[PDB]
DNA sequence: GCATCCGTGAGTCGAG
DNA sequence: TATAATGGGAGCTGTCACGGATGC
């Protein structure tokens, strides 16, 4: 679904998704709090949805903040099938994507789906977010022009 | 991509191959036919 | 020899590449009869064995780079001028 | 059934 | 857009290298639990919590701030391995 | 309100029963209400005919056959999980031939599945539709030779798997060859076996251009049918001994035998009126007075050389025209099945008959059911042709058994299918859909019947055209095959007529499919109506004339996908057609004569007619369709109304009074809003949810076993090791969750208990047993719980246990239970919406009512669609829909625009203008004048050459109304826009991908157990596919430390992703990564294809990547 | 349905008396916009300021004419002579009337116009014209308080009947942005986040300019109290 | 910014276009009716004809929209590059065109109405052969493109 | 070690014997009661491994 | 030297 | 643990686009 207000290097990530995507970090970030009195208590926890809770959701904000996931749409065609986003909690079961990458991805919002990843190590988390973060390749690796540029609506009040 | 010089270790070759085959789905069946046939 | 992309593919040096391709009989026997040995050069191989690609942040050329801040960096150096 | 998403 | 990514694409000879410096620094960071920063209190980056600023939890915003600083010093074979480790060990325990 | 009608074309004929092509193509095949002396001899009948009788000496003869009533009910058959049948016996008799002895019995022969009368099928408790396929007629062909342009093919084919394809060809060195089996023989060798002698070839084909002398041959005349036979036997059986009745036997097998070569009654037919000959028999040539008699080759050899020659009144074929290509529906396939199953009975018969006592057999001991209802039970089950029925809507189903498939059995191969197959034919007009298909691998492959299109006993399809004499039209209508279509000039449908005379001296018309321009004195035929030249599906799109036919394609096609909403409602601008479909599908339930209404429930309607008679009619109240969705019907009358003969009674699912209702009618805008809508994303208005516009219901079926097991039973119980009574309250005494409970992921809803497996318990294990002192029990909890995103209200359970009366299960298991949860599905983004002219979208954000754009009057509209949608796509009819809706808005009428022949610009014009007396006069009365912003936008409408300078606000405002467009406000500021927009309602869809189905995400789960990698399918709670592509893309972003993560720690890395979710909990960073599973299963398995995969060093010595375990 | 809210918190930045960034956040769903346009309004459109409305200088016909000795045309000067900020510090003071006198090779700055009794010049500095040797200057000036923007053609005033209307821009606000961001307490990710920026010429502080806004509305809403 | 029905503005140039055009069509039929031209060399001719006569309206719609309706929304739409090209734009306001057989030969008769005239039967099913074969198209060259490139990927990888 | 390359080449029967820890003398797979492996089966324990 | 035969290829995720 | 019994059936059909091997 599109973000109108997502900044270039964005992506709406549902709650339960990233709560699930992130799940060890979460259970981490419980045990550094008072939250739960250790790994298991927390995942015992979370397991059953009538159980979830207020601090456990500013909990997961803490462990994503500066992080970055990563977004594929199929066919995966040229380099860009995959970008990097930081990841921003949304309401709803809808991913949020960037205007201006859908032409990258060929995306549009009659339905396509698209998958997240989550870059474990501190290795992969530098290539994500200096190599394949969105905001980061603005051209075409194969006309060189550029690649994410103003369409559609954009063009059209401009 | 970044307009300037390409840096070592950069893998070129998938990057050409994905450059060649991304467009290839707009061309019809001189068209495809005559690129697969070069 | 100007051969096709299919053929070139097939022709290749590295054996895994080659068996991941295409024909993976023919290429997969002739090189058991050979005894071929894979050097690894190419991504594909790598892929499969599941190590760091040679390219990108696994070029050798970029990745025995060390970092070291300048505290530590001349306490090091007081320890190389000791000795 | 493929395409776009008609079916 | 990465803050001064610029610069960084500035500082190195190849972007890969850039990645590995910052990646290799973070997990410096990370296991010396940020008492081996260079980065001076104010200079701290900084997550917006409910109670208030706390430190970013962050590794990698840190790392790249700090090769932002010119206080680093990245290349090869500046100093044998388990040297840099024991060393890196005696400032900083963990 | 008042529905208006627009159109000038008068429907001479209604459109047929839709399910007729099912429904009579079965009953053909059954003749189950045919008494046994009267039935024609076709389908089962035929099939019975063709097996018996039996010889080799004992005989086997066949008599009758009856089918009997179904044992179970198809209600009971859907909950019992069984098949809706009827039992199938057969009055047999042996004879002895010395003897004379003659037993006569009825054998029982298992069950044939009975259609039911909607015209679908109920196989093993899930409801399946039969397809019609798609194939070449039989017959014989002549088509153009691709290498030699001077030269042809003539192809004979008979029906599938009825024997083979013969090739009659002229080579280069002038003899003519036959292929049979891929086998190249000259004719002459045959024609020598058939008893033709050289004078008749002489004489019949000597008027040519002598390729006969290619045909002669003196060796072939030198020798007499006996030794010609041989010759031939000894020339298609190698190593084959070349016996004389051997090969009598073979040569029959595959030329004069009916029970094994079989031409169709089509392929009779055509091959008659193609060779200008008659046909004895369905085969090529006979046996008769102990020697062979052609009947077909010497015809079809003519045939060839008159083609060759260039003999006019010989022409080649077009295997793609409708003429040369045949149905075979549902009775067609289920008889072939039935055939094959009784040629294995006859198998198992005569060897039943070799061996065992000689004096003592009966019919019963011969025969033995097993292979037919193996036979029978293939072809319902495994067939590609029996298909899951489509239940989203009544329409699904209905377009269900209207498909025509070109794929299945002895159908085409996709990835083998060209261009000319899926091209639309001249021939497919008022027969075949030009427009419905799919988009993907099966487009043109699988299509959709036309509306008024039927299908022939021959298996044709054929449509109606009214008959023209003289320049007067008649009521008289002939259904044609193409190939009778193609002898006539046929006018179209919208050529104007005063009574039934023509009234233009130029009339529009088609020979042979091209268009002609011709006089009245000259048209023979004229179409029915423009309906005809489409499917149901396509004929439900109003304004399809403006519409690109790929757009209306995609429209089409995503009714289908409508699902059934609580509130749905028709749409206001029909094509006439949304009561027929209903009516037909039968969704809505109907009063069968004249009379009064006795009672109304909402489980049942009581009804009293003329007859005197109560009639009771049942409502079925929120059952499971196969897709989810929630089939109800709804009563719409009420006690004491009289109704008279076909009343609606109850409303279906997806309908409303009797009209069908796939969606919404909601008041839209077309403007950008705030990049909201961009790329085809919709903006929809929060009133939506809050008068539950685009809501429904949804039922999902949970089911479990319990069995016995070596290691103890398992139980259904209310008791569960280590829960809390919080996690069983829900639960009752039985251990199954209680009707009306809410719940959520996590919950059980059937609680179960089921023995360890023998538990060596790990020393810490011990320890801490001794420490808390409390023994291991001895059962686990494998208790049924609701899968992760899933839950709702539970609505049924359904205990099933052995033991229980009319109750037996597959061997092992004792009891089975199933949970029905059924969930109340609001509108939320990420949901598809989607209207009937292709314009598809999903709900991008959903505004509280202040933020959205409004009318003066203070109206908030619904959607918001973006324009840009519009033009590149090319579907105007969305915005003719919107305008007449706009009028339709304020005068409170719907309307109805057939296809083709519907309301044209002026009339909708003057239908707004009366809706803008409705919108501002009323304004004017209730004393408020032009507001300052109206004043705005009319200047700037002004500079636009929207309206006519000088007029005063009202006329200008009434003429920005008739090009159907307004002023509206923004709602965050109150400004208005600076232009008008263009207001008005439209019918919007909800389809069935639901972003609440197809959300998944997952940490760590369960891993295959040869690869061990993470499962697929959001079911299995498994991980997402990284290919070979999404490999490439980071080859080429260069990151080669989230690839290897991607290839080892997140998969199939067992040390390596335990490790690495030990550290991430722990709070250290992920390790190293390791060899890769599927790595060591590659070196493995190259072992075991003999070939030795070592791992080395730079040093040329061995590495173990196993660790020393496979090594002694 | 039971419902609980806390008062939002009023944050401020500025930099000096030309500029200010004001953040009101949480906001009730909606109640970004809702307080955002009226402000934006008002602060443009109402607030109390000063500008030139009329100019007469000597030897010189219409607005289009040239000045010998002068390098700028008239209207360059009218234009210079449009961002001239003026402070009344007397709230009595409706209008004023600005002598200059200048010739020579000289610059005039707005510092050149002779002080009048409570009226500041807030830019002195500000360039008027530039004279060369033999160039004469001699101009007056009609300064009158009021609110927003009136064009010259509206209130076409005249003292002389060589005066010449100027477009005259009251208002001291120079411009207004406003944007309402998504913004979470705890559970609910939708709570309005009002960032406001406004622009002045100095004479009117961006804070005095947004808390003058707050009270025309304020009294505004008085006005559905008496029938 | 939006589409009604009248924004497709057909302009008159279009009715003398296509009324010069019959009486050339005549013409050349007149032609063929003494032996002039053969069939081929008739139907070429029609065929270019009827191309021209396809362009002209084109460029008749898109000058009567720079000259008298400059902000119209397909026009600015169209010229601004958000959406739309000259020929859909024609179908639109102008004429719909030739159209092809199943075999690719092109039919003598050219759909005279646009889409805001609105298509008669016979037209639509002559335009649905096109429309197939293209859709046709779009389907089954997607798996070629995708071969040529794992093939492009495997030949260059190292 | 680290490694740096793969070989592949002919098996020799007697490197296929070196390989194989037992000969499989029977086609059983388990037992129809036990289901436990057989006796010189294809998933006899005494060859493969423990289960 | 040039017709002819046999084997091997023929897009991606999703659900199934 | 003993009359004598002595050569099997089903094929399955609207793809090219070929590559290198094999054949007058
Ligand atoms: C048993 O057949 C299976 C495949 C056999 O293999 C193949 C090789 O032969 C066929 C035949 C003879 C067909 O006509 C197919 C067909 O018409 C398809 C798609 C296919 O792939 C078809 C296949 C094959 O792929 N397109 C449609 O039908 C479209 C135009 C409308 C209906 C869509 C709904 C969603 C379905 O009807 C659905 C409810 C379900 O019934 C089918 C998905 C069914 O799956 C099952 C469980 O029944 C398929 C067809
Ligand atoms: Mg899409």
């Amino acid at each position: 679904v599109v973000g109108p207000q997502l900044k270039l290097h964005q992506c709406g990530l549902p709650k339960r998704m990233a709560l699930e995507l992130f799940k060890p970090f979460l259970l981490k970030k419980m045990e550094e709090k008072g939250i739960a009195p250790n790994v298991k208590a927390a995942r015992r926890m979370l397991e059953r949805q009538r159980d979830i809770k207020d601090e456990v959701w500013d909990a997961l904000e803490e462990v994503i903040h500066g992080k970055v996931v990563l977004l594929n749409r199929a066919p995966t065609l040229h380099r860009l099938g995959i970008q990097a986003f930081q990841p921003v909690l949304v309401e709803g079961q809808s991913i949020q994507l960037h205007p201006l990458v859908c032409e990258a991805f060929n995306a549009d919002f009659d339905g396509d789906q698209m998958a997240v990843h989550v870059p474990l190590s501190s290795f992969a988390q530098a290539e994500a977010r200096i190599q394949m973060l969105s905001a980061h390749n603005l051209l075409s690796p194969a006309s060189g022009e550029p690649l994410a540029k103003p369409s559609r609506d954009i063009i059209l009040g401009l | 991509s970044m307009a300037r010089p390409v840096s070592i270790g950069e893998a070129v070759g998938i990057v050409a191959a994905q450059s060649i085959g991304e467009p290839g789905t707009q061309l019809t069946m001189q068209g495809l036919p005559r690129v697969i046939e070069l | 020899l100007l051969m096709g992309v299919t053929k070139s593919a097939l022709s290749t040096k590295s054996w895994l590449s080659a068996a991941s391709f295409q024909n993976t009989t023919h290429v997969l026997t002739e090189a058991a009869i050979a005894g071929k040995k894979d050097e690894l050069i190419g991504l594909k191989e790598n892929v499969i064995l599941g190590r760091l690609i040679p390219a990108g942040t696994g070029s050798d050329f970029v990745r025995f780079t060390q970092v070291v801040d300048q505290k530590t960096l001349k306490a090091i150096e007081e320890a190389r001028k000791e000795a | 059934a493929x395409x776009x998403x008609x079916g | 857009a990465e803050p001064g990514i610029d610069k960084l694409f500035g500082m190195v000879d190849s972007k890969y290298r850039l990645t590995v410096v910052v990646a290799k620094r973070a997990q410096q960071l990370l296991r010396h639990g940020f008492k081996n920063t260079v980065l001076e209190p104010e200079e701290r980056p900084k997550m917006q919590t409910l109670e208030g600023l706390f430190d970013d939890p962050n590794a990698v915003t840190w790392a790249m701030k700090e090769l932002l600083t010119g206080r680093l010093v990245f290349g090869e074979n500046l100093v044998p391995e388990d040297r840099l480790q024991k060393e890196m060990e005696r400032l900083y325990p963990v | 309100m008042e529905i208006k009608r627009f159109g000038r074309i008068r429907e001479v004929i209604p459109l047929p029963p839709l399910t007729e092509i099912q429904v009579e193509s079965y009953r053909r095949a059954l003749q189950a209400d045919v008494p046994p002396e009267k039935r024609e001899n076709v389908g089962i009948q035929a099939a019975f005919r063709e097996t018996f009788p039996i010889e080799e000496g004992l005989v086997l003869d066949f008599l009758e056959y009856r089918l009997g009533e179904p044992p179970f009910p198809q209600d009971e058959c859907r909950e019992k999980d069984l098949t809706y049948q009827a039992p199938l016996y057969a009055r047999l008799q042996l004879i002895h031939k010395d003897t004379g002895l003659i037993k006569e019995d009825e054998v029982f022969l298992g069950h044939i599945p009975l259609m039911t009368e909607d015209g679908s099928f109920i196989i093993n408790g899930a409801d399946r539709v039969i397809v019609s396929q798609i194939h070449r007629s039989p017959g014989v062909y002549f088509t153009p030779d691709p290498a030699r342009p001077g030269r042809y093919i003539a192809s004979i084919i008979p029906l599938p798997k009825r024997g083979p394809w013969i090739d009659l060809e002229v080579e280069p060195n002038g003899v003519v060859s036959m292929k049979v089996n891929k086998r190249k023989f000259p004719l002459v060798l045959l024609l020598r076996v058939l008893g033709y002698d050289q004078e008749t070839l002489a004489r019949e084909l000597g008027a040519y251009g002598e390729l006969v002398q290619g045909l002669m041959d003196e060796s072939v005349f030198a020798m007499r049918p006996e030794e010609a036979l041989i010759r031939l036997f000894t020339l298609l059986r190698p190593g084959d001994p070349p016996k004389r009745d051997k090969a009598v036997a073979y040569v029959y097998g595959l030329i004069a035998d009916p029970r094994r070569y079989d031409l169709g009654e089509a392929g009779r037919y055509k091959a008659e009126e193609k060779l200008g000959i008659r046909l004895s028999g369905r085969t090529l040539a006979r046996f008769e007075d102990g020697e062979f008699k052609d009947e077909v080759f010497l015809p079809t050899l003519r045939y060839l050389f008159a083609l060759t020659a260039g003999v006019p009144g010989h022409e080649v074929d077009d295997i793609d025209h409708l003429g040369n290509r045949r149905i075979r529906t549902v009775g067609e396939l289920m008889t072939d099945q039935f055939r094959v199953g009784l040629a294995r009975l006859a198998r198992g018969v005569r060897e039943r008959m070799l061996m065992g006592s000689e004096d003592s057999l009966t019919p019963a001991k011969l025969v033995n059911s097993r292979p037919l209802e193996a036979a029978i039970r293939e072809f319902f089950s495994r067939s590609q042709l029996s298909q899951f029925k489509d239940e989203t809507n009544p329409l699904s189903s209905l377009r269900h058994k209207r498909r025509i498939s070109a794929l299945g059995p002895g159908g085409l191969t996709r990835e083998r299918a060209g261009f000319d197959v899926r091209d639309v034919h001249r021939t497919h007009y008022g027969r075949i859909c030009p427009v419905e298909t799919p988009e993907g691998a099966n487009i043109g492959l699988i299509t959709s019947l036309a509306a008024y299109a039927r299908v022939d006993e021959l298996g044709f399809i054929r449509t109606p055209y009214r008959r023209v004499v003289g320049g007067v039209v008649t009521d008289e209508v002939v259904y044609m095959t193409a190939t009778e279509e193609d002898r006539y000039t046929i006018a179209q449908a919208n050529t104007p007529l005063e009574g039934n005379r023509i009234a233009a001296e130029r009339v529009v018309a088609r020979r042979k499919g091209e268009p002609v321009i011709v006089s009245p004195e000259e048209v023979e035929f004229m179409d029915v109506s423009p309906k005809q030249v489409f499917s149901v599906n396509t004929n439900l799109i109003p304004f399809l004339e403006h519409d690109d036919a790929n757009r209306a394609l995609m429209g089409s096609n995503m009714q289908t996908q409508a699902v059934p909403l609580i509130r749905a409602q028709a749409p206001v601008v029909m094509t006439g057609l949304e009561e027929r479909v209903v009516r037909d599908s039968l969704a809505a339930l109907y009063a069968e004569e004249d009379g009064e209404v006795a009672k109304v429930d909402g489980n049942r309607i009581v009804v009293r007619y003329e007859d005197g008679r109560l009639v009771e009619y049942p409502l079925r109240r929120f059952y499971r369709s196969n897709q989810g969705t929630a089939l109800d019907q709804r009563p719409r009358v009420v006690v004491g109304q009289r109704v008279r003969k076909g009343d609606l009674l109850a409303d279906g699912p997806a309908s409303e009074n009797g009209f069908l209702a796939l969606g919404q009618n909601v008041l839209v805008a077309i403007m950008p809003f705030d990049g909201y809508n961009f790329e085809d994303a919709i903006v929809i208005s929060e009133e939506l949810l809050k008068r539950d516009f685009y809501t429904s219901i949804h039922i999902e079926r949970y089911e479990i076993e319990a069995r016995d097991t070596k290691l103890g039973p398992e139980r259904i119980t209310r008791d569960i090791p280590h829960l809390s009574e919080a996690a069983l309250r829900d639960l009752d005494e039985e251990g199954v969750v209680r009707i009306g409970a809410e719940v959520k992921p996590g919950d059980i809803l059937v609680g179960r208990t089921s023995f360890k497996g023998e538990s060596e318990p790990t020393p810490e294990e011990r320890l801490l047993r001794s420490i808390f002192g409390e023994k291991a029990r001895d059962v686990k909890d494998t208790s049924l719980r609701v899968p992760p995103g899933e839950g709702g209200i539970v609505v049924r359970t359904v205990r099933l246990r052995r033991g229980d009366p009319g109750v037996e299960l597959k061997p092992g298991v004792r009891e089975v239970v199933r949970v029905y949860v059924a969930q109340k599905r609001k509108l939320q983004v990420g949901d598809k919406l989607a209207n009937r002219h292709g314009n598809k979208g999903v709900v991008a954000k959903i505004l509280p009512v202040e933020d959205m754009p409004h009318l003066p009057d203070g109206t908030p509209v619904d959607v918001i669609l973006n324009p840009l949608g519009v033009p590149s796509r090319m579907n105007l009819g969305q915005i003719l829909e919107t305008h007449l809706g706009l009028a339709g808005y304020f005068l409170g009428q719907r309307y109805i625009s057939p296809i083709f022949d519907g309301a044209k610009e002026p009339e909708i014009k003057e239908l707004l203008a009366q809706a803008f007396e409705v919108y501002f006069g009323k304004r004017k009365g209730e004393g408020f004048g032009v507001d300052k912003r109206e004043v705005e936008v009319l200047r700037r409408a002004e500079k636009l050459g929207l309206v006519t300078p000088g007029k005063t606000p009202e006329e200008q405002l009434k003429e920005l109304f008739l090009q159907g467009k307004v002023v509206l406000y923004d709602g965050r500021t109150g400004e208005p826009i600076e232009g008008p927009i263009v207001v008005g309602q439209m019918f919007i869809m909800k389809l069935y991908h639901m972003v609440e189905d197809k959300m998944h995400a997952r940490s760590t789960g369960p891993y295959s157990l040869i690869t061990q990698q993470p499962l697929g399918g959001k079911a299995q709670f498994g991980g997402q596919r990284f290919g070979e592509m999404e490999v490439w893309a980071l080859e080429a972003y260069g990151a080669a430390h989230t690839l290897q993560e991607m290839l080892t720690l997140k998969s199939d890395d067992i040390e390596g992703r335990n490790a690495a979710y030990e550290a991430i909990i722990k709070g250290e960073d992920v390790p190293e990564p390791s060899v890769p599973e599927s790595f060591r299963v590659l070196v493995k398995e190259l072992q075991a294809l003999a070939l030795d995969v070592q791992t080395l060093d730079e040093k040329d010595n061995p590495v173990d990547i196993f660790e020393g375990l496979a090594s002694k | 349905l039971d419902s609980k809210l806390k008062a939002p918190v009023f944050t401020v930045r500025t930099q000096g008396r030309e500029y200010g960034e004001f953040v009101l956040e949480p906001l009730e769903r909606g109640f970004g916009v809702t307080l955002g346009n009226p402000l934006r309004r008002i602060l443009l459109s109402s607030i109390p300021g000063t500008a030139v409305t009329s100019v007469y200088i000597e030897d010189v016909l219409h607005e289009f004419s040239t000045i010998p000795g002068v390098k700028e045309d008239v209207v360059e000067i009218i234009l210079n002579l449009k961002e001239l900020v003026v402070r009344f510090l007397n709230p009595s003071l409706q209008t004023v009337t600005l002598l200059l006198k200048a010739e020579g090779p000289k610059e005039v700055k707005a510092r050149d116009f002779l002080p009048v009794a409570d009226v500041e010049i807030m830019n002195p500095d500000l360039h008027i014209a530039t004279l060369e040797e033999g160039g004469r200057l001699n101009m007056e000036v009609r300064v009158d308080r009021g609110v927003g923007y009136v064009p010259a053609e509206k209130h076409g005033i005249k003292d002389r009947i060589n005066a010449i209307p100027v477009d005259a821009v009251f208002s001291p606000v120079r411009r207004v942005a406003f944007q309402v961001e998504d913004t979470r307490l705890g559970q609910r990710t939708d709570l309005d986040k009002l960032t406001l920026r406004i622009w002045t010429d100095g004479s009117v502080t961006p804070l005095e300019a947004l808390n003058q806004a707050v009270e025309i509305l304020r009294e505004h809403l008085t006005y559905f109290s008496n029938p | 910014i939006t589409i009604g029905i009248d924004d497709a503005v057909i302009p008159e140039e279009k009715k003398q276009y296509l009324e010069e055009a019959d009486r050339k069509l005549l013409q050349i039929e007149q032609a063929y009716e003494m032996g002039f031209l053969t069939d081929r060399e008739r139907y070429d001719q029609i065929l270019q004809l009827w191309t021209e006569t396809t362009e002209k309206v084109t460029q008749a719609v898109f000058k009567n929209f720079e000259e008298n309706y400059p902000f119209n929304p397909l026009y600015v739409m169209a010229q601004s590059g958000a959406r739309g090209n000259p020929q859909q734009i024609r179908q639109l306001c102008g004429l719909r065109g030739l159209m092809q057989k199943p075999s690719g030969e092109t039919f003598e008769v050219p759909v005279r109405s646009s889409f805001r005239e609105g298509l008669t039967v016979l037209e639509y099913f002559i335009s649905s052969h096109g429309a197939r074969k293209g859709g046709a198209d779009t389907a089954l060259r997607t798996a070629d493109s995708g071969y040529l490139t794992r093939k492009l990927v495997d030949v260059t990888h190292e | 070690k680290e490694v740096r390359k793969v070989r592949i080449a002919l098996a020799s029967p007697e490197k296929i014997r070196s390989w194989s820890y037992g000969e499989v003398e029977k086609p059983e797979t388990i037992n129809y009661r036990t289901l436990k492996p057989e006796r010189d089966g294809l998933f006899d324990e005494r060859i493969f491994g423990p289960i």
